[PDB]
């Protein structure tokens, strides 16, 4: 996933050429996963995704109580 | 004829061998670094 972004100059695999997206999964089968779900709940190809999977619920929370408040 | 030409194939085969790693030189030191060409671009790949 480096190299097939690195040569192609791919910056974010979301942006990955749709050949190019489904070689790798010809390849390696597991990335079905990060690259064809509607919405995970966990965010595709981010370091800051089970971070990113924790501030949501921060905030889904408050608006919870803040709507509630009200 | 086995003093004046075998004083040189021992200097015959001397410089054809040092001749062939450098062959091999070129192609064991950047297939590390193209590892490495992968990483440096891979750095902003993560941002």
């Amino acid at each position: 996933l480096t190299e097939a972004c690195a040569a192609e100059r791919v910056v974010r695999p979301h942006q990955l050429s749709p050949a190019a997206q489904t070689a790798l999964l010809r390849r390696f089968p597991a990335l079905e996963g990060p690259l064809r779900h509607p919405r995970p709940v966990l965010q595709p190809f981010d370091i800051a995704a089970e971070v990113a999977f924790v501030a949501r619920i921060q905030i889904a929370c408050l608006r919870a109580l803040g709507h509630s408040i009200r | 004829r086995r003093t004046g030409r075998s004083a040189l194939a021992v200097l015959i085969r001397a410089c054809r061998r040092i001749q062939q790693q450098l062959q091999r030189t070129r192609r064991a030191l950047f297939q590390r670094s193209n590892a490495v060409l992968t990483s440096l671009h891979h750095v902003r790949m993560l941002l």
